């Protein structure tokens, strides 16, 4: 006759996580590496998005 | 959100490469715009294509950019050749999606392209 012994399944090989990096670099060098910095009363805030 | 774009290659001056606004599906439009900005100067215009067929270019980019629209993959492709170091910038694709009669372009997405010999 024909008998069913066990069940077979394929196991995942490697786990992969990805979120979208998709963007531009980011305006940081112009802040930290800037040649000159603003005074403590004419305040320079740069927007980052 | 909705749409998206990335990619691009860094190349030497005098090269040729194809900027592509990677498609996000079928979207209603009448004007596709390639636009460029570099730090330290006013954000400037590159070229607009029109669904009707009109094509407009900036004064400083004659003979070096070719704009084309592909309606199957609904993407605009800019073939750029004869490059000089004043193209070092990040390039954005502004849409035209009719909002109340036009507006709200999706130029949030950018592609950083710097042309340099080293
Ligand atoms: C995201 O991808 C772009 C090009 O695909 C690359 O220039 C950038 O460095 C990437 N971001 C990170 C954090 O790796
Ligand atoms: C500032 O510039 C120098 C040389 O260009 C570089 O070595 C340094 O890493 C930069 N600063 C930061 C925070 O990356």
């Amino acid at each position: 006759g024909i008998y069913q012994t066990s069940n077979f399944r394929v196991q995942p090989t490697e786990s992969i996580v990805r979120f979208p990096n998709i963007t531009n670099l980011c305006p940081f060098g112009e802040v930290f590496n800037a040649t000159r910095f603003a005074s403590v009363y004419a305040w320079n805030r740069k927007r980052i998005s | 959100v909705q749409l998206q774009e990335s990619g691009g290659g860094l190349v030497q001056p005098g090269g040729s490469l194809r900027l592509s606004c990677v498609a996000s599906g079928s979207v209603t439009f009448n004007s596709m715009g390639w636009y460029r900005q570099a730090p330290g100067k006013q954000r400037e215009l590159v070229a607009q294509i029109t669904a009707g067929g009109d094509t407009h270019y900036a004064d400083s980019v004659k003979g070096r950019f070719t704009i084309s629209e592909h309606r199957g993959k609904n993407a605009v492709y800019l073939e750029m050749h004869s490059l000089k170091p004043e193209d070092t910038a990040v390039y954005y694709c502004h849409l035209q999606v009719p909002f109340l009669g036009g507006g709200y372009d999706y130029w949030g997405q950018g592609t950083q392209v710097t042309v340099s010999s080293g």
